[PDB]
């Protein structure tokens, strides 16, 4: 756990930090795309009325 | 390298590499069949190839040959179909009764059914003899006897009890299904027959048990394990392990019981009952709830 | 319906049930 | 039209022949493995 | 046809010895069915209760058909094969199914 | 590298409960073992428990509502109560009243989650005990049939009404209705193959059980030890089945035979059920066109009349 | 101590998810909000 | 002794409970007392 | 002692809960009190 | 010798009895003799 | 002690949740409050 | 010796008896001879 | 040798007998000879 | 530590996939969006 | 079995005597209440007539 | 490492193939494109 | 080597025979050639 | 290496053959090509 | 892992790097082809309208 | 693995390289034939319309 920050050393391993970063970046990209898709769908036709 | 029964080749117990010929020669021990006890001698007490032929082996083979000949004759001749998936081998008409006449149609159905019954009983007795020669138990004969009693119920007891003898099944491929469908819909909701439901339950349980046992035994065949891993696995899931000797007992009992209840339901449906929906009319009239409801919730 | 013959055939069926019951009883009597 | 349809051909006669050949082949290889020579306990000593 | 006979309909056919208070659908014949079921007399019976391979219906229509068919069974004492061949229900070969068509139109 | 004592006697989550084993007695006399023993709970099984009991609670509460909350009538009509799917109109929509199919969808969803988590539990425990994972794939082959019945068949037909109604009597009605709708499954070739495999499975189970019990005087039931070296009981069983029908197997092939019978049963059943409605609307007409239907001009119909 | 943090977290998460799904299903089936269908 | 106290207690309590429930249900269904809306 | 405290507590609690539920359901279903419409 | 005397005796007696029973049954079933009202 | 803290907590939580869900379902099905249409 | 004498005798006897039974039954059922009531 | 005399004799005899029975039955079924009524 | 990274990843991925499938099916089967011929 | 009487020693334990006494008292009370209830119900509505 | 390359490859391939087949069949059965008549 | 000669020969022969029989039977049943009446 | 050559070859061959048969069936069943008598 | 980059050494093997690179190129080609196919299908017949 | 190139030595074997070459050539020929067949079928009867 050389690369793990001091705060999260008891919970994380050096190999797991990289996979965690990849997962977080994927989630943030997916959230942005989902927000855009929801905005376009609402502009197309509202679902609440 | 020592070859294992599974197929492994493990480099090196009191085991040793023994050909099957020694075992086959060692365990012959002629002279302990059922017919030998009765008559003092078995007329056919030898082997023809890999098979053992006894007194009832001859009877079984005669029945098999005669039944196959009669079956082919009724279906190739007298029908002129030339294919086996369109043959329709019928018993005599219900109007004829319990009597048999060679001139009238349906006589070769009688011949085939009698020959098949003789062959089945001969096979059962041959199994008993082979079991008795090896000093084994009589379990396989019990299971096969359950099956043969299932046959005898359908082809002998029900037609005699109903008294017209047209109440037995045609021996045709894809055509005994027509008889099953018509009989099942004549007594409508054959699902609602209790013994049919018990038999279906036992059949499904038998298939599930077979799959579970096969998986469990195959999951430990070629691994370095301590023989107690399977017990821990079966106690961790479902919280119970039956053991080695209990699974085979359960298998045999479930298999026999399914066919027994099935033949019971078929015979009972034939004679003592007419409708399986009317059979349940007693339920709602019992004097614990016959006065508690209103409107559609009455009864 | 002749009710004597039907009851006789029913008795034969219940007899056919017997060998499994005998096997169960034998297994219970042994293994004490 | 003495012949069946193509769907009948496939759905009926392909699985049937497949089952027959598979059963015969599996029985033959099971018997071959069963009758081979491998470790066994001597019947003369074993009781 | 004359095979059925020549029986006619009279007062006792429907009344059966009662002046009033007749009971179509009594409780004893409503055994397996829902207690508020009635015959669907708003349909065209030459094709009213057809379900085989329709592909525009589902299990609910089959259930309604089964209710009607069991009612037809109970009203007689001959079972489901009286008018049918169980190998193929749509077949018209038993000769009491056309009689049932005429009876349905009469009802 | 695997300590069975640890895998059977841990504490907390990822451990076991019911740790002090019970004893029944009569199961020890009749079956040879009567230890109730501890049971594992490891986050694959808590989810199954919660989801299955949520589904059961939904179904039971709907049962209660259908009888006006009368407990006596609840006992009266328990076995003929059901929670049916939405009617044929509004085929695959979820905007349905709770009493017109709303509860069926939720219960079915929770049941799907429960069965998937149970498969995960089986796989994980097989891995953690050191044994193989054949049971997981057998359960997969049965879940294939289950998912064809409940999910994949109602889809591609266009309605939820093609699925069973969650009742003791509703499954029997579903079987009858599906048979009547699509012709006759007696002329469905995959129904025929499934029946062949099912009856073969029952036959094989009976034969194997009888064979092992008959030779149990020489310790033939210890399959794990016999796979290393054959004993007198296995030799007697092989000789018996060789002298009866001319060919036999050893104590390792029969299990492969049984496993493949059960797997083929499940797979062929699933394929036949799926193919029943989408491609062949009438099985009897197909059988007639395939020349597998026997001619039947002049029946004797007096057998079928009262 | 009676319970582990793992068991509490698992039970709480599962209960929350199941309750949310059930409430959403019931609200959708009631048809009292004019949402996702007329 | 032929029977233990525990088995006797269990059998007696179960029999009493089942008999009480059965008698109450039968009397309610008989409709002969004008109890709980006739 | 023939019975443990644990068993007695469990049986009593289950019996009481089941009886209370049954009695409430019977009273509600009878429709003789004008409660809950 | 290929066959023993007692084995031949058993086989011959059984075959003769079976054939006699079969011939009486077939003749009776034919109904061509007016025997036992036939 | 006849019972442990874990068993009591589990049983109480399950009983409370089951009772609350049952009461909400019965109240909703009764149709006597004008709730959810 | 390729085959034993007893096997040959037994197989021949079985085949002959089966053939005789089959031929008599076929000829009786064909009704082409006027034997045993036509 | 690959095949024994006994196996060849058995296979040939069974095949010949089965073929003779099949041919006689088919010829009888065809009804093209005016044989046996 | 309480939970492994593997278990969290597996549960999160499976839950996301299941929820995506369910939400797509519910939204598209509602017939309120006019997607692929109404 | 100090408290168990001389006649009942072969059957009873010292602990079961007290539980037996409790059961007997409860049964006597139940029979008294049942008699009262039956008299009340008969006075309300005879069930034989 | 938490996950092996082999398992990820297998799961990705299976998911992709299943999704492709499902989407093709859904689009074909929708009948909104005039494809294959 | 990855595969043995016997396996390749067996698979090829089985596939060829199955496809040949299937194609002849499909063509015969199609009734588009005027073959065998 | 993550995967052996045999696994890749077997999976590829099976997938190709199954896909070819399925595509031929789906294309020829549609009746939109006029092949082999319509 | 001699050919593996320094950053990703704890997660990858030498033989796995090449297979991963092959999969990455395959995914990138498939994505380009799918984008083109979707654009042509939209130009042919819109599925939203 | 003498005949295998340096890059693919950890992945391939001397025997598997030849079979891989055979498979690659077979797939190339199959792709050529498939393209020709598709062009001919499109010339015969269009399927998109
Ligand atoms: C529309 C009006 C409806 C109604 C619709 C709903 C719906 C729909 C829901 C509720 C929910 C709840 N309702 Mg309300 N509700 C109504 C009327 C009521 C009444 C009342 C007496 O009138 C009451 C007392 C309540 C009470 C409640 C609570 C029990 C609960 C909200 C608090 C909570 O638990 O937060 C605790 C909740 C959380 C801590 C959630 C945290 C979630 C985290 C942030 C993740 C979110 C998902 C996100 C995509 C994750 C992204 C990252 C990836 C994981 C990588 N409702 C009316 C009838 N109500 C909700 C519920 O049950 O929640 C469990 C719910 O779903
Ligand atoms: C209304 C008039 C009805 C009728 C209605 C009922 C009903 C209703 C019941 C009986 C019961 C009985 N009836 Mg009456 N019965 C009728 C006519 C008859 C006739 C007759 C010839 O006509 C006879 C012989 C009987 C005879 C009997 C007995 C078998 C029995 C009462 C004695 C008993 O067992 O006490 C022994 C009983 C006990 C020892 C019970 C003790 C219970 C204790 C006191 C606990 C009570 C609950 C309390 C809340 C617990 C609280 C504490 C917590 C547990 C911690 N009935 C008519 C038709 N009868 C009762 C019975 O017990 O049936 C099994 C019963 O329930
Ligand atoms: C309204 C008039 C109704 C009727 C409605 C009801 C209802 C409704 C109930 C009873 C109950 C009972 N009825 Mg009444 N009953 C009627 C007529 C009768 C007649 C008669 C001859 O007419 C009789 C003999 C009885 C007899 C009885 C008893 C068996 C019982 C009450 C005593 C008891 O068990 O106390 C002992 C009871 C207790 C010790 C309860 C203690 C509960 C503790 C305090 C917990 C309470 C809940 C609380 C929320 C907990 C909170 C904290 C959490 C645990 C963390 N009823 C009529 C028809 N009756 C009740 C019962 O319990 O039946 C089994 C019951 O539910
Ligand atoms: C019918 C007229 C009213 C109505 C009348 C009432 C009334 C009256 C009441 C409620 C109450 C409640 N109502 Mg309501 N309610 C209505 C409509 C709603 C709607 C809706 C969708 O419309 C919702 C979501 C709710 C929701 C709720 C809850 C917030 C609450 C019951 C909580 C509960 O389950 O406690 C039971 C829960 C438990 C026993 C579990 C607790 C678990 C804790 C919180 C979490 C940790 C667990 C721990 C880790 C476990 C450890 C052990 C494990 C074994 C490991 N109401 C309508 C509008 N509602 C009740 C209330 O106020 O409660 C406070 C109440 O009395
Ligand atoms: C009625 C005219 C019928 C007909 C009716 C029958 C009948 C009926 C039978 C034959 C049989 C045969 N038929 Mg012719 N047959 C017909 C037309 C033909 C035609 C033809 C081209 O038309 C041919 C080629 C044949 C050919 C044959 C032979 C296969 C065979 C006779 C020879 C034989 O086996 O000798 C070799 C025979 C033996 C060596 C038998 C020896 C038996 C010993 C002597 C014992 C006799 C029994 C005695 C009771 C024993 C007592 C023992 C006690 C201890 C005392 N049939 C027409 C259609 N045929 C017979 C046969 O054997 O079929 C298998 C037979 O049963
Ligand atoms: C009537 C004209 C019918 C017809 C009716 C039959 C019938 C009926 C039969 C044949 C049989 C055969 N047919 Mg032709 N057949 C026809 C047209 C043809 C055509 C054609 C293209 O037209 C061909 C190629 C053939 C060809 C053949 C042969 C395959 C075969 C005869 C030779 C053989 O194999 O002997 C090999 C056989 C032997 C060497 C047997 C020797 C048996 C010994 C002599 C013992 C006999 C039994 C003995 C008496 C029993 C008692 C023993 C005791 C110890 C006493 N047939 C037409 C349509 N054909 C026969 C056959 O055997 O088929 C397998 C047969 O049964
Ligand atoms: C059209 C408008 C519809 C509707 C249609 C949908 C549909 C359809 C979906 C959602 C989804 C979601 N909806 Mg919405 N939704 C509506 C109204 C709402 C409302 C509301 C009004 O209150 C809310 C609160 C939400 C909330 C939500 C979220 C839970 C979620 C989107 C964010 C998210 O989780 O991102 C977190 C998501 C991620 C991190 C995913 C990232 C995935 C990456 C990008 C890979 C994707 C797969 C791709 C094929 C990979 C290709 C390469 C290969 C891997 C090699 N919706 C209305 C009714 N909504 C989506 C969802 O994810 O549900 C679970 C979804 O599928
Ligand atoms: C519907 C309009 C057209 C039509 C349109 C097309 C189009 C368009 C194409 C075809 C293609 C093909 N068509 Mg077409 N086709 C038509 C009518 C027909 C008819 C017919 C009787 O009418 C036939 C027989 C065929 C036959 C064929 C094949 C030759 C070919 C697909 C082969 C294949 O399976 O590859 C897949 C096979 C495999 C993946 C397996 C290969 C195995 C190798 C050969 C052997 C390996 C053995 C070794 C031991 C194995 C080792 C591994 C083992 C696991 C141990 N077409 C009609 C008229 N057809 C395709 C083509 O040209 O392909 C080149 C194509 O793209
Ligand atoms: C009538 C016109 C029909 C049609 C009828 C048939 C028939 C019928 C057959 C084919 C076959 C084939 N068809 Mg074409 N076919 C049609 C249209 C097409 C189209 C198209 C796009 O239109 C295509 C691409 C094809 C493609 C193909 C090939 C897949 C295949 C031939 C090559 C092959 O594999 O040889 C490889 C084959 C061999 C190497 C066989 C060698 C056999 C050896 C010589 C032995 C022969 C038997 C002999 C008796 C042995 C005797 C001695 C003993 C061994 C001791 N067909 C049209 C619709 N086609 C044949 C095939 O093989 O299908 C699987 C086949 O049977
Ligand atoms: C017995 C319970 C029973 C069953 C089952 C049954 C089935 C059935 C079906 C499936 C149909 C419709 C199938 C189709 O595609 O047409 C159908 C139709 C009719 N039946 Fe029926 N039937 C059962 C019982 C009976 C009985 C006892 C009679 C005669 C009184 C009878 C008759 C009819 C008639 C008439 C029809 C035609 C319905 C119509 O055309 O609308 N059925 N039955
Ligand atoms: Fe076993």
């Amino acid at each position: 756990n050389d690369l793990v920050p001091d705060q999260w050393k008891p919970l994380f391993n050096n190999a797991q930090w990289l996979v965690h970063d990849i997962v977080v970046k994927t989630i943030y990209g997916g959230l942005i795309i989902a927000v855009i898709a929801h905005v376009l769908c609402w502009a197309w036709t509202p679902w609440i009325r | 390298a020592l070859p294992l029964p599974s197929g492994e080749t493990l480099p090196a117990a009191s085991a040793e590499v023994i050909p099957f010929s020694i075992i086959e020669e060692f365990y012959k021990r002629p002279g302990k069949t059922l017919a030998a006890r009765f008559f003092g001698v078995d007329p056919f007490d030898f082997w023809i190839g890999r098979f053992y032929v006894g007194l009832f082996g001859a009877i079984s083979i005669i029945g098999i040959i005669l039944g196959v000949a009669f079956y082919l004759y009724e279906g190739v001749v007298n029908e002129g179909t030339l294919n086996i998936l369109a043959m329709r081998i019928e018993p005599p008409p219900v109007s004829q009764g319990l009597n048999v006449d060679p001139a009238q149609p349906g006589f070769f159905w009688f011949l085939t059914m009698v020959a098949a019954t003789i062959a089945f009983v001969g096979w059962l007795l041959r199994q008993i003899d082979i079991s008795l020669k090896l000093d084994m138990g009589m379990e396989v004969p019990i299971a096969f006897g359950a099956v043969v009693s299932s046959w005898i119920t359908l082809q002998w007891l029900r037609p005699i009890a109903m008294g017209a003898w047209g109440h037995g099944f045609p021996l045709g491929i894809t055509h005994h299904l027509d008889w099953v469908s018509n009989i099942g819909y004549q007594y409508y909701n054959f699902f609602y027959n209790p013994f049919h439901a018990i038999g279906i339950t036992l059949l499904f349980a038998s298939t599930l048990f077979l799959h579970m046992h096969g998986s469990a035994v195959l999951s430990e065949a070629k691994r370095n394990i301590s023989d107690q891993n399977i017990h821990v696995f079966w106690r961790n899931i479902l919280g119970y392990s039956i053991g080695e000797i209990g699974i085979h007992r359960v298998a045999f009992w479930t298999g026999a019981a399914s066919v027994l209840f099935s033949n019971l339901c078929i015979f009972l449906s034939g004679t003592f009952v007419k409708d399986w929906n009317a059979f349940w009319g007693f339920w709602d009239k019992m004097p614990i709830w016959n006065g508690v409801g209103q409107g559609a919730l009455v009864a | 319906m002749n009710w004597i013959v039907a009851t006789f055939m029913l008795m034969f069926v219940l007899v056919a049930f017997l060998p499994l019951v005998v096997s169960l009883a034998y297994t219970w009597v042994t293994n004490p | 039209s003495p012949w069946p349809v193509w769907s009948g051909y496939a759905l009926c006669f392909v699985p049937l022949a497949a089952v027959i050949l598979g059963f015969i082949i599996a029985a033959r290889f099971t018997d071959k493995q069963a009758t081979s020579a491998y470790l066994r306990l001597d019947p003369a000593k074993a009781n | 046809p004359a095979s059925v006979g020549g029986y006619q309909i009279t007062c006792a056919t429907c009344h059966n010895g009662k002046a009033a208070g007749l009971e179509p659908y009594p409780i004893e014949i409503m055994n397996t069915l829902p207690n508020d079921w009635r015959l669907p007399l708003e349909l065209d019976y030459p094709g009213g209760l057809v379900v085989t391979g329709r592909k525009d219906v589902s299990n609910h229509e089959v259930e309604q058909n089964q209710f009607a068919m069991y009612h037809m069974n109970v009203s007689m004492g001959q079972g489901c094969t009286f008018c049918h061949n169980a190998r193929y229900f749509p077949s018209y070969e038993i000769a009491q199914k056309n009689h049932s068509i005429i009876m349905l139109q009469m009802t | 590298p695997i300590d069975l004592h640890d895998e059977e006697y841990r504490d907390g989550l990822e451990g076991t409960i019911a740790k002090p084993p019970g004893h029944v007695g009569w199961m020890q006399r009749l079956l040879g073992e009567g230890q109730v023993g501890p049971i594992y709970v490891g986050l694959w099984g808590v989810i199954s428990f919660i989801t299955f009991f949520a589904s059961a609670f939904i179904i039971l509460v709907d049962y209660g509502r259908q009888v006006g909350w009368n407990p006596i009538i609840y006992l009266r009509e328990f076995w003929n109560l059901a929670v049916y799917p939405p009617p044929t109109e509004y085929g695959l929509s979820w905007n349905v009243p709770w009493d017109k199919g709303g509860a069926w969808l939720a219960a079915t969803f929770f049941l799907h989650i429960s069965v998937l988590t149970w498969w995960a539990r089986l796989y994980t425990r097989a891995k953690a005990t050191g044994v193989g994972t054949q049971l997981a794939w057998g359960f997969a082959s049965a879940l294939s049939l289950y998912f064809v019945i409940y999910l994949f068949h109602p889809l591609a037909l266009g309605n939820w009404s093609a699925a069973p109604g969650h009742g003791f009597r509703a499954i029997l009605d579903w079987t009858n209705y599906v048979s009547i709708h699509w012709g006759n499954f007696y002329y469905n070739p995959f129904h025929m193959l499934s029946i062949f495999f099912l009856l073969g499975s029952t036959l094989l189970l009976a034969m194997h059980g009888a064979t092992i019990v008959a030779t149990s005087k020489w310790k033939s039931e210890m399959e794990f030890t016999e796979m290393m070296a054959e004993g007198p009981g296995t030799q007697r069983a092989q000789l018996f089945w060789r002298w009866v029908m001319g060919w036999n197997a050893n104590s390792y092939n029969i299990h492969i035979w049984a496993w493949w019978f059960a797997a083929f049963t499940a797979i062929t059943g699933a394929i036949g059920l799926f193919l029943s409605g989408t491609l062949v609307p009438d099985w009897y007409a197909w059988g007639e066109t395939a020349k597998i239907v026997a001619p039947w001009p002049n029946p004797d119909w007096a057998q079928y009349v009262f | 101590r009676p319970f582990e943090f793992r068991t509490s977290v698992v039970v709480s998460t599962l209960l929350g998810l199941v309750m949310a799904l059930l409430i959403h299903f019931v609200v959708l089936s009631s048809g009292a909000f004019n949402w996702l269908r007329a």
